[PDB]
Protein backbone atom coordinates (compact mmCIF):
# COMPACT_ATOMS: atom_id res chain seq x y z
CA UNK A 1 0.00 0.00 0.00
CA UNK A 2 2.83 2.40 0.86
CA UNK A 3 4.66 1.82 -2.43
CA UNK A 4 1.43 1.75 -4.49
CA UNK A 5 1.75 -1.77 -5.86
CA UNK A 6 -0.52 -4.78 -6.31
CA UNK A 7 -1.01 -7.64 -3.85
CA UNK A 8 2.01 -9.42 -5.39
CA UNK A 9 4.22 -6.33 -5.65
CA UNK A 10 3.55 -5.53 -9.30
CA UNK A 11 3.81 -1.74 -9.79
CA UNK A 12 0.48 0.03 -10.20
CA UNK A 13 2.05 2.68 -12.46
CA UNK A 14 3.93 1.67 -15.61
CA UNK A 15 7.56 2.79 -15.51
CA UNK A 16 8.46 5.36 -18.15
CA UNK A 17 10.66 4.09 -20.99
CA UNK A 18 13.16 7.00 -20.73
CA UNK A 19 14.12 6.99 -24.38
CA UNK A 20 17.89 7.65 -24.65
CA UNK A 21 19.61 10.62 -26.29
CA UNK A 22 21.20 8.21 -28.89
CA UNK A 23 24.61 8.80 -30.52
CA UNK A 24 25.49 11.35 -33.18
CA UNK A 25 27.61 11.35 -36.33
CA UNK A 26 31.20 12.52 -36.74
CA UNK A 27 32.77 14.71 -39.43
CA UNK A 28 36.29 15.44 -40.72
CA UNK A 29 37.67 18.03 -43.14
CA UNK A 30 40.75 18.91 -45.18
CA UNK A 31 43.83 20.78 -43.93
CA UNK A 32 46.36 22.64 -46.09
CA UNK A 33 49.89 24.01 -45.64
CA UNK A 34 52.02 26.51 -47.57
CA UNK A 35 55.73 26.81 -48.36
CA UNK A 36 58.16 28.96 -50.27
CA UNK A 37 60.81 28.31 -52.88
CA UNK A 38 64.52 27.67 -52.62
CA UNK A 39 67.31 30.18 -53.11
CA UNK A 40 68.22 30.67 -56.77
CA UNK A 41 71.80 29.57 -57.38
CA UNK A 42 73.74 31.76 -59.84
CA UNK A 43 74.28 29.42 -62.77
CA UNK A 44 77.97 29.07 -63.62
CA UNK A 45 78.05 30.36 -67.19
CA UNK A 46 79.51 27.75 -69.52
CA UNK A 47 81.01 28.42 -72.95
CA UNK A 48 78.40 26.60 -75.06
CA UNK A 49 75.56 28.29 -76.96
CA UNK B 1 73.16 13.30 -27.19
CA UNK B 2 73.79 13.59 -30.93
CA UNK B 3 73.10 16.64 -33.08
CA UNK B 4 72.51 16.40 -36.83
CA UNK B 5 76.13 17.29 -37.67
CA UNK B 6 77.53 14.57 -35.44
CA UNK B 7 74.76 12.33 -36.76
CA UNK B 8 75.82 12.31 -40.38
CA UNK B 9 79.53 12.48 -39.56
CA UNK B 10 79.27 9.30 -37.48
CA UNK B 11 77.03 7.74 -40.14
CA UNK B 12 79.66 8.37 -42.82
CA UNK B 13 82.15 6.92 -40.33
CA UNK B 14 81.97 3.14 -40.71
CA UNK B 15 80.76 2.38 -37.17
CA UNK B 16 84.05 3.33 -35.51
CA UNK B 17 82.39 3.73 -32.10
CA UNK B 18 81.99 1.44 -29.10
CA UNK B 19 78.95 2.91 -27.31
CA UNK B 20 78.23 5.86 -29.60
CA UNK B 21 76.94 3.33 -32.13
CA UNK B 22 74.51 2.25 -29.41
CA UNK B 23 73.65 5.93 -28.94
CA UNK B 24 73.05 6.26 -32.69
CA UNK B 25 70.78 3.21 -32.84
CA UNK B 26 68.92 4.60 -29.82
CA UNK B 27 68.51 7.85 -31.78
CA UNK B 28 67.15 5.91 -34.76
CA UNK B 29 64.81 3.93 -32.52
CA UNK B 30 63.56 7.19 -30.99
CA UNK B 31 62.80 8.67 -34.40
CA UNK B 32 61.08 5.40 -35.33
CA UNK B 33 58.99 5.59 -32.15
CA UNK B 34 57.99 9.17 -32.95
CA UNK B 35 57.08 8.27 -36.53
CA UNK B 36 55.03 5.27 -35.40
CA UNK B 37 53.23 7.39 -32.78
CA UNK B 38 52.45 9.97 -35.48
CA UNK B 39 51.14 7.20 -37.74
CA UNK B 40 49.00 5.70 -34.95
CA UNK B 41 47.53 9.08 -33.99
CA UNK B 42 47.07 9.90 -37.71
CA UNK B 43 48.53 13.33 -37.00
CA UNK B 44 48.43 15.34 -40.20
CA UNK B 45 51.18 17.13 -42.10
CA UNK B 46 50.05 20.64 -41.15
CA UNK B 47 49.44 19.72 -37.50
CA UNK B 48 52.92 18.24 -37.16
CA UNK B 49 54.49 21.21 -38.96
Amino acid sequence: LRHNLSIDGQPLSLAIYAEPTDPKALLTSMVQASQGGSAVLPGTLSLYR
Amino acid sequence: GLDIAGFMTLVLKESLNANETTQLVQFCHVMAQLSLSVQTLRLSEAELS
